[PDB]
């Protein structure tokens, strides 16, 4: 139950900047040595830096002055990066992360990380996606089981999420990673496969959340 | 420019030890770069595991272990299981500073698994828009290598799918792959047979799934 909640994130245009903050709970954490890390889509991690409790001690990844500024405010548990003079290198998502230092031991380890926020930059507007059954049949099963889904097409910018059932379904799912189709749009399929004469046994619904345009969609996927 | 360098990628089977090494660009890897290993578990779940080099994070398996091996950090997996199934980062730290590695990629083997194949029309709100998506789903298999074919009316696919595949599962260590092909509803109208041709070590010859437009 320790927590470590990120926000901030979204569409940013480029040149300008932004403020992503993290909220955290669950442990003391006036003592602890704070992180801040990313990774763009489909690369590595990358360190950006961390702050001592007292926020005395600031230390940087090599960059130019002031394009990353971390700070904390101990009284609301918070940690924050402002960073500024966006480019495209920047799109990534940014995880807040707990540091546990430890002198005599000789011990510094990341081992607390947040979920991340998201952050595009790009002067491209919004767009939420269109929702399309991927409908099973009776008649088209293979290996024993009977495959339904989703289609989540044509939005921007990253990311969407997609549950099953509100969350209720898990077993059987694959979401698979996002393509960049070349029109500049993302698509993605989820996909569920069932023991094939448990079919008509349940009702299927998609749950599709594309927070950027306040997209939400419900998609009940039919037997057809 | 401190760069730090690991393993794109290993292969092991289950029971078995693997090593993952951590290089420096600077010097040989010591004791004062305090080498930190993490891993990564898809949904972008991370895990702290060795700390200064040697000492295993508390809650951390056994199985994980920390050292030097001659200029370079190592992580060693005895006995690597399924769960294993992971991207693994080193990183160091130089004065003030922490470098990740770029990361090794764990593939945790196992018997031979043919794809279940599925392939699904577009559907008719999506024709309602002027565009028509086929996807063609491979499940759940092993190894990784797998070709997918489009064919409308019989005549090969070119430049018009798109493909992506799932990390290893942690459980039963498949993958599974999804295919989409784009047509313009005009040319969908025009032809009758779409087929998803799939090759793979597990079949003894192609699985073809297709229908036929509006039957």
């Amino acid at each position: 139950e320790v927590k470590l909640l990120e926000s901030g994130g979204g569409l940013a245009q480029p040149g300008g900047s932004l403020k992503l903050s993290c909220a955290a709970s669950g442990f003391d954490f006036r003592r602890y040595w704070m992180t801040w890390v990313r990774q763009a889509p489909g690369k590595g991690l990358e360190w950006i830096g961390e702050i001592n409790p007292d926020s005395r001690t600031i230390n940087y990844m090599p960059s130019l002055k002031d394009k990353f500024i971390i700070s904390r405010d101990n009284a609301k548990n918070s940690l924050y990066l402002q960073l500024s003079r966006l480019r495209s290198e920047d799109s990534a998502l940014y995880y807040c992360v707990r540091l546990d230092f430890d002198v005599y031991n000789h011990y510094y380890v990341l081992d607390y990380w947040g979920q991340g926020t998201s952050v595009t930059v790009s002067s491209a507007s919004t767009k939420g996606p269109s929702v399309f059954p991927l409908a099973p049949s009776s008649k088209s099963t293979s290996g024993g089981t009977a495959a339904l889904g989703c289609l989540v097409k044509d939005y921007f910018p990253e990311p969407v999420t997609v549950s099953w059932n509100s969350g209720a379904l898990t077993s059987g799912v694959h979401t698979f990673p996002a393509v960049l189709q070349s029109s500049g749009l993302y698509s993605l399929s989820s996909v569920v496969t069932v023991p094939s004469s448990s079919l008509g046994t349940q009702t299927y619904i998609c749950n599709v959340n594309h927070k950027p345009s306040n997209t939400k969609v419900d998609k009940k996927v039919e037997p057809k | 420019e401190l760069v730090v360098t690991q393993e794109s990628a290993l292969t092991t089977s289950p029971g078995e030890t693997v090593t993952l090494t951590c290089r420096s660009s600077s010097g040989a890897v010591t004791t004062s770069n305090y080498a930190t290993w993490v891993q990564e578990k898809p949904d972008h779940l991370f895990t702290g595991l060795i700390g200064g080099t040697n000492k295993r994070a508390p809650g951390v398996p056994a199985r994980f272990s920390g050292s030097l091996i001659g200029d370079r950090a190592a992580l060693t997996i005895t006995g690597a299981q399924t769960e294993d199934e992971a991207i693994y980062f080193c990183a160091l730290w130089n004065s003030n500073h922490l470098v990740f590695g770029g990361g090794t990629k764990l593939e945790i083997k196992r018997t031979v698994a043919a794809p279940s194949v599925f392939i699904f029309p577009p559907s008719d709100e999506q024709l309602k828009s002027g565009t028509a998506s086929v996807v063609c789903l491979l499940n759940n298999f092993y190894p990784r290598e797998a070709k997918v074919q489009w064919k409308v009316d019989n005549a090969l696919q070119s430049g018009n799918s798109q493909e992506s595949v799932t990390e290893q599962d942690s459980k039963d260590s498949t993958y599974s792959l999804s295919s989409t092909l784009t047509l313009s509803k005009a040319d969908y109208e025009k032809h009758k047979v779409y087929a998803c041709e799939v090759t793979h070590q597990g079949l003894s010859s192609p699985v073809t799934k297709s229908f036929n437009r509006g039957e």
